[PDB]
């Protein structure tokens, strides 16, 4: 019995926070070039929105196995997307985060593009990039149409449950929503709970008689793979901080 | 006579330090940035940055994202950023020329995916080898 379960809360708490800085930017760029461009009208290959066919579906798991059934409610939510894209007649690839969730499906016949070690408990930007990079691959080559992810997220103040949410093509409304919503972390009693807030952007917007350097189509284009991780690794800090409180509540229980 | 630079990457930031002059590796070219520039913004491709605080050189490689330059201050934001000291100058050569090689064989093939992973693999290494041997025209 240890309170060293509250230094991974702060280790976690601290890279949380220290991802805010390049969401806040994002945010401020993004801003700015609304005044330029209208995004719904900008054709770029990450928005692409080509008639879907068939879908990439990157599945987030961990690979210690003591959490309930943190894993388990992954993979079976991540079964049953892909039972409805088959009866869809939808084509789909896995890519999976967590070794034995590629055996668990590897071993069902489900085709896999890609695996990578489990989710870590504080999940780095390179570890998002790689992801990134390999799903970029499939969406831009055009061998998938839509990339999905499925992952552990707390969704009360004190429950997490698995998500379906849509990573590409971009959405416009996504790039014209500011990183609004940030969550801390914080344990209370023996359970891990999260709190998310609003909070307005502390910096302010760019100036009048900024030069752009390129285009601001060019410039938008050169933000779309920021924004993109972006996404990518805030849903890997959901999952680890939902894995966290898994692997509390399972100690607890003994 | 100063600028603060930083560097930002989605998890952390990589780089926070004032300097005398900063070369960015936008898409159109290498930028040059001294104190008192006026307010600009900048894509950046995947390549290196080089940042002098005082009269020597540090090279960053820089994995693509954007710069902000406003009121000597130069806000850089990328996907990912590796300090050139980190880089072991014989292996990024080696590196280099794989990646080099392994895109031409993904080019003579069919496959738009291994095409895109190589490419993205060289262009990382380019901008290591960059940063590790401080010549842009490789």
């Amino acid at each position: 019995m240890r309170l060293v379960a509250a230094a991974k809360v702060a280790a976690a708490q601290e890279q949380v926070m220290a991802s805010r800085p390049f969401a806040d930017r994002l945010a401020q760029v993004l801003y700015s070039l609304q005044t330029r461009l209208r995004f719904e009208d900008v054709d770029l290959p990450l928005l692409a929105k080509r008639p879907v066919k068939t879908v990439a579906l990157l599945v987030v798991t961990g690979d210690r196995g003591l959490c309930g059934g943190y894993n388990t409610n992954v993979i079976r939510r991540a079964k049953e997307r892909l039972q409805e894209l088959e009866a869809e007649g939808l084509k789909y690839t896995l890519v999976i985060v967590g070794r034995k969730a590629a055996q668990y499906f590897q071993r069902r016949d489900y085709p896999i593009d890609a695996v990578y070690s489990g989710l870590e408990q504080i999940p780095s930007a390179s570890e998002a990039g790689q992801i990134a990079s390999e799903l970029l691959s499939l969406f831009l080559s055009e061998t998938v149409d839509r990339v999905e992810l499925i992952y552990t997220k707390f969704v009360s103040l004190i429950s997490s449950k698995p998500v379906v949410q849509t990573l590409l093509p971009l959405d416009p409304q996504g790039l014209e929503t500011a990183d609004d919503e940030i969550f801390r972390l914080t344990t209370r009693g023996s359970h891990l709970e999260v709190n998310r807030e609003k909070v307005t952007s502390t910096l302010p917007a760019l100036p009048s008689d900024m030069i752009f350097e390129q285009d601001p189509l060019q410039i938008l284009d050169a933000l779309l793979p920021l924004y993109l991780n972006n996404q990518l690794l805030r849903a890997l800090q959901e999952a680890a901080a939902s894995e966290l409180a898994a692997r509390m509540t399972a100690m607890n229980n003994a | 006579m100063v600028m603060t630079v930083r560097v930002i990457a989605p998890d952390k930031t990589v780089w926070d330090a004032p300097a005398e002059e900063v070369i960015l590796p936008s898409t159109t070219g290498q930028l040059g940035i001294l104190s008192n520039h006026a307010p600009l913004l900048t894509a950046l491709e995947t390549g290196v940055m080089r940042v002098r605080q005082d009269r020597e050189w540090v090279a960053i490689a820089l994995m693509g994202g954007f710069a902000e330059v406003e009121n000597n201050e130069v806000t850089i934001l990328v996907n990912g950023a590796e300090r050139g000291d980190t880089i072991d100058l014989e292996k990024a050569k080696a590196e280099f020329a794989a990646a080099q090689a392994a895109l031409a064989q993904a080019e003579q093939g069919e496959s738009k995916q291994a095409k895109i992973q190589a490419t993205q693999a060289f262009r990382r290494a380019r901008a290591r080898l960059q940063a590790a041997g401080g010549v842009v025209e490789i």
